[PDB]
């Protein structure tokens, strides 16, 4: 992975894998980082200027909550890329997030704080339609206690 | 628990005299009781005036105890698509029943301008050629909505607004046979944010009621929360552009309404702003179009009411 | 493992029961006699984002029949499916039943009927009103437009006046309570004044204050904390960049406003926001000049909300305030 | 049966020719149309008749609602012995269920019919049919058979075939005007109308001054059954309709009826309501669900016809041209508004302000008298004959992306006038010979005879091919279409 | 009040689906000696009447003639929940607003009732009078339906021709089959018989005669009544009455 | 930790086919008595209820009361994918994790492992079956479901009718009305054609007839369904099967 990584332009070869590498946002990046000794994480809804460590802070932080193992298993992430709809918003999320977290192993239950909860991460809210946001309300509220969304945006108007 | 009925449903007048409408058509459709030979007819108005509850008691009145299988009431919430109309309405129209000599079958189409235009072509014939023996009462509140020809072979009914004195003597007869304190300002203030709505009025009388007791202009204005739109007419023709901004501020933006209908309502307020002149509305129209579609962007905030007043102010003072 | 205290503040405080709302006691004291008195009429909850409609209707059906509510009462979000198919039969047959635990009437609770279609709410005009001795309608809302006057007018209206400072108070003092922490006066205001009526916020920016001290146990909650945690401009930069910029020359007044927005990374939308609300209590001797400050920053702000530029607006802002604070002289 | 239990409408209803009251020309026609009908087939429909109706198998009526379409349908039907095979808007019609159900019926005889009258030879048409089509503007259930199968029915019919209508010019309606013969009911005047309410008042015991017909039939413009409902409905309690209830009774029933997107433009830019006195007679508010009688046409229309007015509220110092300005920056913003629209969000809480912005601005701008007749919108056309050219550009363009690496508009832009330098000229100056050259440069840049012909097409202005290829000669052009279907291409 | 009782609801149930096809309403009239209806195809092309007098009903009572108009689409939704155990019995009261079909189990307690909404037919009853037709025949139902079936999967216009008391039944590929009358005392079921007086020479449509065919369950043999300006007679027999269909000829182009 | 393996493997097919298009998420409570479910309709007007012992199952054991909850459309796709001559076996962890479902053929090692992650649902289990019928029926499945599908075509409304020692199903619609009686029989030499009643008091009470097509749907589990009937409480149409029971709970139309 070094080699691929030693490939890859500087971009991605010097992203942020941890949250002590973003040297930028003093005041949101130590709010999550005290979520790890603690248990309580709100939704989230990350808005800023275009290249400002948005995207790579909640990958960095996703990791250091719940290790590469229980990355794969414990987090959605809904991109610009794929479809997002007032149709998929109804089924997709809310069938990922009215569901059961995943069994923690035994190596990550001792190696990483592994929280009750699931996360969606809805990347480029921006993108979505008013209906689907409207619809997303009551889904990132009543399954709340096994499931947390974050969103991240330039524009935070866009967002109702 | 106990549960009792609400006013609005338990005072609902269930003989055609006790609806306190327009007299003109309350005493044809008496009178069209009395005799039978009741026609087709499209009865339109504003929401909340009595018009279902009227072809309703027409109809119970007409048939007396052969209601249950000489009425079909076809409402929003069943389907009235081509197949129904085509087949279970025809089918009713051509159900052979014998009644007394001068009734007949009853359709009651409610809320029939959400019917689609193919339905109410199908129904033109199904209406006309059974004539002798199934009746039309269509109910809505857009007459326009309704197809010419449709429109053509029924007597049409328009319905007024309620005059403050009809619901006021509807809110005394209520009053008595409900042995409830009020003062006049009280049910002055009911009236006058009913805007002309007998179900409305009804509503915020039993509220009021509920929550204090006593029907006074204090407890009113307190659970009544003024009409919307008349604040809004009042804060586009201040003076100065300071007593529009506060009155945008203290009775708008602070008491909690949404942006969007702060400029959806003053749209609509100055489409009916029969004061000022043709072109001055169509520029204040304007603004307040360009306003709304910066609304409806997302950017919401108060400064782009404050802004949309600044600009009407300087259109309507130079 | 999922304990209570896994639950972010904003749903960790949740008001129980009717007791534990604050701040619409008109609304609350005449929703506990509607229940008392036993006539519990259509009601339609209208109110901005964060007041408190849902967590009062949740509260008044728990009330209403006991502590287990959601196996009687149907409840539809925008979040599930409200199209007129699901009017003419989910709704429809749900309301013209029986209950199958108790013997009462039933409650529909219909949540952001406001992202229903036209169609919709016509069709369920009729159902609303043709079953109303068996089951009642709740309709929530924030924009009342949405709504068609028909089904408008069915409903007893009830709008949620935004929390006002008092009951803001009392909640975040039994939060305090709540929570082992200490925050300070005048750090309590300028929470209440960044709140804007939304309580969500307040529960919020709270508890990521709480976040931000490193011992929450002693340590409370200054000004300065609470300023930073939502990178809010603090009033006194906000006067000094005013007043730098209505006194000051050109040069000295783009100097301040560049080493303000630097020295804490604050944003130009929240600036002219600060400033709007800073220069609407000034006494223009004039009515041109409110004109131009309102039109010029409005017009900046919306060119702000699609993130045009960063340096050309704040020269923007600058030249629109001189411009208009020269009608004065 | 009862005759009390009549509507008013049926007992009065005509039952003979002679009681139609309005259209005799057209009614006469339609009569001796039918008389002449088997006169017609004896010559099978070649030979027209003194009035031209005698080459058209099947008649169309058409008119507003409530004259007597039906009525006078069914009347010559029953008067010349004939059996009425009606169908209507309520029964199911569509291609397979047409041909199913009245496709066997336009070749065979009435079998009711021969149980009828058979002792007396009364005529021999009592044993045929009279196919009544009615309302068959409502095809909703009609998806292939509504236009499409009557059509071919007109003409593969043996037995008369009658179609009655409400709108003629309707665009649904375009293949019936070749095939069958079509007329007109037009509104009734108030004299034979008038002597029927007259008989009615006469003969129903109520009081009808003579004066109020001529305002009960204008208010009910061309609708005698709707004037007979108000007399039905009003009679029950006043029993005398005069010059002191007109207003209210007249008020009360008016007819809000619809607008084409013909009569909207002109209604909308009339320059009377939008003086002082018209603008409280049709308000604002009028205007507006005026441009909602049809959103689809109507800013099309105004755009289209805005500037062919002669205005009548030029404020002083301005005069057309300005005005004809602010009224098209108007329209630009309402075109901004209506992509707003039907865009993503579906924002349709914006169509009020679309509807102020590109109708109703631009007209009380230049609101005046129309100069001429009012023209159709021609963008409709436009746009599809643009999407229709770059279809054919971009199927040039996917062909030569082999050689030219340019985006599909620097081609037209650029590339097409040296095309046709090499491709058409050597044709012109060189004759015959150069056709060696053209197949080349064509097989270098993988184009076809239909490509060449989809280029020559598209040059503007001064370049104008359309009129240059008629002047090549014609034996050329078949050389070289014969030279090409033998070499081979590679595609 | 008319109170009629079938010993089988099978009968009815085929008598039914006989002709359900060519009409949705009919009129069924009740006198003293049986019932009688008759209903026109909605193209008024085809005419399809029905005699049962009281050999068929194991009890019958009408003290008044009354005409009960009902659908055949309803009808028939309503017999199909009827069993082929039961005994049928139509009951109707003083002005029938509602006819009641009654379905009675001999060796179990189980009784349905199932009430039908009579419909308002103009019933225009034309009268039915004897007419002389020119060509008189009989032949099997079963050959007659396979018959039909071959020549309408060819064209939709059918010729039918009596000449020299010799049948033609011609589809114009083009198809014929021809029949001579031939009379069996061995079999005298399938006896073809025949008595001409004059040429007859129809024309028919397809579908008619594939309605009229599907009843040829009921009689074994059909008679065809045949004359040059009057509608063809299709006659099944029953075990009390007859079913007949009236089907109109084509024109002569 | 959970063990469940069936005798067979179309058992638990056809038992899910009887709420396939009737109830969307159900909550499997496992404990050491049996597999107990029951589940809400969408418009929270019928409730599913299915009990099954350890005698339908091959092997059974259960450390701790489990709860799993699944949506029915998703255990319905993993079901199909099994073929009909398999063994099913229902493996469950010490916490409750997606739900494994094995399938093992008999004669060649073919091991299908399927895991189905199980939704989160408020399982707010109630107390029911606990209440007094005053009228209670028994009649063959068949019999009920010609009923029900016969008087489904003339109306969408059944009112059943218990009166002394007589069932009446009514249907009262457009096209007309009709009406089923029967009365209370048993046979000797069949046993299972026999219909039980037994009243307390009468009963007239609706239903509608979109859930009772839904609920003869049983049928193919058992050939004899019993019918409990009491005013102000849910009817309890009852499935008998070979191991435990399958009940809906229909709620009765509320007439004017
Ligand atoms: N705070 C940061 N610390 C370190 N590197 C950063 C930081 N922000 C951005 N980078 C670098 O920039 C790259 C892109 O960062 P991103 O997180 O994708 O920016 P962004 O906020 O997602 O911009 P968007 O998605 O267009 S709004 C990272 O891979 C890093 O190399
Ligand atoms: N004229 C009237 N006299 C007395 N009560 C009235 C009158 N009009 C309305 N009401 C009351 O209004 C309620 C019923 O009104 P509706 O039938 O809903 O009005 P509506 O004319 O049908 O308008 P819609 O159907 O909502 S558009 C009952 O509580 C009635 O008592
Ligand atoms: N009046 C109130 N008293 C106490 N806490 C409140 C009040 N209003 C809101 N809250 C808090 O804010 C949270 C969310 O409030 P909700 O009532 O769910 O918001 P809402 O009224 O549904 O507005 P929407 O639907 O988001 S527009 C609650 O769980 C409480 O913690
Ligand atoms: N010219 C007329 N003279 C007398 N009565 C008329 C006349 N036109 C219509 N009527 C009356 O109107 C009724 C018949 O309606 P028609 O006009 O025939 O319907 P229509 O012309 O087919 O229009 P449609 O189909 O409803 S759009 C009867 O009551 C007639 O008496
Ligand atoms: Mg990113
Ligand atoms: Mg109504
Ligand atoms: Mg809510
Ligand atoms: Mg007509």
């Amino acid at each position: 992975a070094e080699q691929s990584l030693a490939q890859q332009p500087w971009v991605e070869k010097y992203r942020p894998k941890n949250l002590d590498e973003v040297t930028a946002q003093d005041h949101a990046v130590t709010v999550l980082k005290k979520t790890l000794k603690s248990a309580n994480l709100p939704h989230m809804l990350f808005y800023g200027p275009p290249g400002t460590g948005k995207t790579s802070t909640i990958l960095a932080l996703t990791k250091e909550l719940y290790g590469p193992d229980l990355m794969k298993s414990r987090i959605l992430e809904l991109n610009a890329s794929d479809e997002r709809g007032i149709s998929i918003v109804r089924e997709k999320v809310k069938n990922f997030a009215r569901l059961t977290v995943s069994k923690p192993s035994k190596h990550d239950l001792e190696n990483y704080p592994c929280p009750p909860y699931k996360i969606i991460i809805l990347d480029e809210a921006d993108s979505m339609t008013a209906d689907a946001q409207s619809a997303l309300r009551r889904t990132m509220e009543t399954y709340s206690g096994v499931t947390r969304f974050c969103l991240i945006c330039n524009y935070v108007t866009r967002i109702i | 628990l106990s549960l009792q009925l609400p006013w609005v449903e338990k005072y609902r007048p269930q003989v055609l005299s006790d609806i306190v409408g327009n007299k003109e058509t309350i005493d044809r459709l008496q009178q069209i009781a009395k005799d039978g030979n009741m026609p087709h007819m499209i009865i339109s108005g504003m929401p909340g005036i009595g018009k279902t509850t009227s072809v309703h008691c027409l109809a119970h009145e007409l048939l007396g105890r052969s209601y249950a299988d000489g009425v079909l009431e076809l409402n929003a919430s069943d389907d009235r698509g081509i197949d129904v109309v085509r087949n279970q309405i025809k089918h009713f129209a051509q159900k052979k029943l014998h009644l007394p000599p001068g009734k007949h079958k009853i359709v009651i189409l409610d809320e029939a301008d959400s019917m689609t235009a193919g339905a109410q072509q199908a129904l033109r014939r199904t209406m006309e050629l059974y004539s002798n023996s199934t009746r039309f009462a269509f109910a809505c509140n857009q007459s326009n909505k309704i197809i010419e020809p449709l429109q053509s072979r029924c007597a049409i009914l328009r319905y007024s607004k309620l005059s403050d004195e009809d619901v006021l003597k509807r809110l005394l007869q209520i009053i008595k046979l409900e042995d409830v304190k009020y003062t006049n300002d009280g049910l002055e203030a009911i009236i006058f944010t009913a805007e002309g709505d007998m179900r409305q009025a009804i509503n915020n009388l039993q509220s009021t009621v509920a929550g204090h007791g006593l029907v006074n202009a204090d407890n009113v204005f307190k659970i009544v929360d003024s009409p919307h739109p008349l604040i809004v007419k009042k804060m586009l023709l201040a003076s100065n552009l300071e007593d529009s901004i506060q009155i945008l501020r203290t009775d708008l933006w602070k008491k909690g309404y949404s942006s969007i209908d702060i400029v959806t309502t003053s749209f609509r307020v100055t489409k009916n702003l029969a004061q000022v002149k043709e072109s001055v509305r169509l520029e204040m129209i304007k603004e307040i179009g360009l306003t709304h579609m910066r609304i409806l962007e997302g950017v919401g905030t108060y400064l782009q009411l404050a802004s949309m007043l600044a600009k009407i102010h300087k259109l309507n003072n130079k | 493992k999922r304990s209570k205290e896994n639950l972010p503040w904003v749903e960790k405080y949740r008001p129980e029961t009717l007791d534990e709302v604050y701040g619409q006691n008109e609304v609350i004291t005449t929703v506990r006699k509607f229940v008392d008195e036993g006539k519990l009429p259509h009601l339609l909850f209208y109110g901005p984002p964060g007041t408190g409609k849902t967590s009062t209707i949740v509260a008044l059906a728990r009330e209403i029949y006991g502590k287990n509510y959601s196996n009687m009462v149907l409840e539809l979000n925008a979040s599930d499916d409200r199209g007129i198919d699901v009017v003419r039969n989910q709704i429809k047959d749900f309301a013209s039943t029986r209950q199958i635990f108790s013997k009462g009437f039933k409650l529909i609770i219909l949540d952001e009927a406001d992202a229903m279609t036209n169609a919709a709410q016509n069709a369920l005009r009729r159902v609303i009103e043709r079953y109303t001795k068996n089951t009642r309608f709740c309709v929530l809302a924030n924009y009342a437009h949405k709504l068609t006057p028909a089904l408008l007018s069915r409903c007893t209206r009830f709008r949620f006046q935004p929390l006002p400072q008092e009951a803001i108070e009392r909640r975040i003092a039994n939060v305090l309570v709540h929570e082992k922490l200490k925050l300070s006066p005048n750090a309590e205001k300028a929470l209440i004044e960044l709140s804007n009526g939304d309580m969500r916020r307040v529960l919020n920016v709270l508890q990521s204050c709480k976040a931000t001290l490193d011992n929450p146990d002693e340590d409370e909650i200054s000004d300065d904390v609470i300023y930073e945690c939502c990178g809010a401009p603090r009033p006194s930069d906000l006067k000094a960049v005013l007043k730098s910029i209505l006194e000051d020359d050109w040069g000295t007044a783009h100097y301040t406003l560049n080493k303000v927005r630097s020295a804490k990374g604050l944003a130009l939308i929240d600036l002219i926001e600060g400033i709007v609300k800073i220069l609407e209590d000034y006494e223009l001797q004039n009515e041109e000049t409110r004109v131009h400050l309102l039109t010029k920053l409005a017009d900046i702000e919306y060119s702000i909300s699609k993130g045009g530029n960063d340096q050309i607006q704040g020269s923007a802002v600058i030249g629109a305030i001189k411009a208009s604070f020269e009608n004065e002289t | 049966v009862r005759e009390e239990d009549k509507l008013w409408t049926v007992k009065y209803a005509p039952t003979n020719l002679q009681q139609v009251c309005g259209n005799k020309g057209s009614v006469m026609k339609l009569k001796n149309w039918l008389a002449n009908w088997e006169n017609s087939k004896k010559n099978s429909f070649k030979h027209a008749g003194k009035d031209g109706s005698g080459v058209f198998r099947a008649a169309m009526l058409y008119g507003p609602p409530g004259i007597g379409k039906t009525t006078a349908a069914h009347l010559v039907a029953q008067e010349l012995g004939y059996d009425i095979l009606e169908q209507n808007a309520s029964d199911v019609r569509s291609k397979t269920l047409l041909n199913a159900g009245v496709k066997n019926a336009l070749d065979n005889m009435s079998v009711v019919g021969y149980f009828k009258h058979n002792e007396e030879a009364q005529n021999l048409n009592g044993k045929h049919f009279v196919i009544i089509m009615d309302e068959v503007d409502g095809m909703s259930g009609g998806d292939r058979g509504g236009v499409g199968q009557l059509a071919q029915f007109c003409r593969k019919t043996s037995t008369p075939l009658i179609l009655i209508c409400n709108e003629r010019n309707l665009p649904k309606m375009r293949p019936f005007d070749r095939v069958c013969l079509d007329i007109q009911f037009r509104r009734p005047d108030a004299n034979s109308i008038k002597s029927r309410l007259m008989t009615i008042a006469i003969r129903e015991k109520f009081k009808l001054d003579p004066n109020v017909i001529d305002r009960l039939i204008q208010t009910t413009r061309g609708d005698i059954r709707q004037v007979i409902n108000l007399l039905s409905t009003i009679s029950t309690t006043t029993k005398t309709i005069n010059h002191e209830n007109i207003n209210e009774i007249s008020k009360a029933w008016e007819k809000n009826i619809a607008l084409k997107p013909f009569d909207i433009a002109h209604k909308m830019l009339d320059g009377q309501i939008y003086s002082d006195i018209g603008s409280r007679n049709f308000t604002l508010n009028d205007k507006i669900a005026l441009y909602f009688d049809d959103f689809d046409f109507t800013p099309l229309m105004i755009q289209e016809n805005y500037l062919s007015t002669r205005p009548s509220v030029l404020k002083p110092g301005q005069s057309h041209l300005e005005a004809v300005a602010e009224a098209a920056n108007c329209i630009s913003l309402g075109d901004i508004v209506e992509k707003k629209i039907r865009s993503s969000e579906q924002l349709w809480s914006l169509l009020p302000l679309h509807a102020v912005l590109s109708s109703v601005y631009p007209a009380s701008k230049v609101a005046g008298h129309m100069a001429g007749r009012i023209n159709f919108t021609a963008w409709l056309g436009q746009n599809s004959k643009s999407a229709k050219y770059y279809r054919l550009l971009q199927e040039i363009h996917y062909h030569t992306r082999l050689g030219t690496s340019t985006d599909k508009i620097g081609l037209r832009l650029d590339y097409l006038p040296t095309f046709r330098k090499r491709l058409l000229d050597p044709f012109l100056k060189q004759g015959a010979d150069a056709i060696s050259s053209v197949i080349e440069v064509m097989d270098d840049y993988y184009l076809t005879k239909e490509d060449w012909d989809s280029i020559m097409e598209f040059f503007v202005g001064p370049d104008v091919t359309t009129a240059i290829i008629k002047k090549i000669p014609a034996t050329v052009k078949s050389g070289f279409t014969r030279k090409y279907n033998s070499m081979t291409h590679p595609v | 009040m008319l109170e009629a009782k079938f010993e089988e609801a099978s009968l009815f149930k085929r008598i039914i689906d006989g002709f359900k096809d060519c009409v949705q309403l009919v009129n069924f009239q009740c006198k003293e000696d049986g019932i009688i209806a008759q209903a026109v195809d909605d193209s008024r092309v085809l005419l399809v009447s029905l005699e049962i007098g009281v050999e068929a009903f194991q009890e019958y009572r009408c003290d008044h003639p009354v005409t009960l108009g009902m659908d055949l689409t309803s009808l028939s939704k309503i017999l199909r929940c009827g069993n082929n155990t039961d005994t049928l019995t139509l009951i109707a009261d003083n002005t029938p607003d509602s006819i009641i079909l009654l379905f009675e189990d001999t060796k179990k307690d189980r009784i349905a009732e199932y009430s039908l909404k009579l419909m308002d037919i103009d019933a225009d009853f034309l009268k039915i009078e004897e007419l002389q037709y020119d060509s008189t025949l009989s032949l099997p139902s079963s050959e007659f339906s396979k018959i039909v079936r071959d020549l309408s999967q060819l064209s939709d216009s059918i010729n039918i021709m009596i000449t020299k008391e010799t049948i033609k039944f011609v589809a114009d590929g083009s198809g014929s089959v021809i029949i001579k009358p031939f009379v069996d005392m061995e079999h005298p079921e399938t006896s073809i018989k025949l008595e001409m007086d004059q040429p007859v020479d129809l024309t028919f449509g397809a579908k008619y005669l594939l309605d009229i065919i599907k009843g040829s369950s009921l009689s074994d043999r059909v008679g065809i009544r045949l004359s040059s300006e009057a509608p063809a007679l299709f006659q099944f027999d029953l075990k009390s009455g007859f079913l007949q269909f009236f089907l109109a000829p084509k024109f002569n182009d």
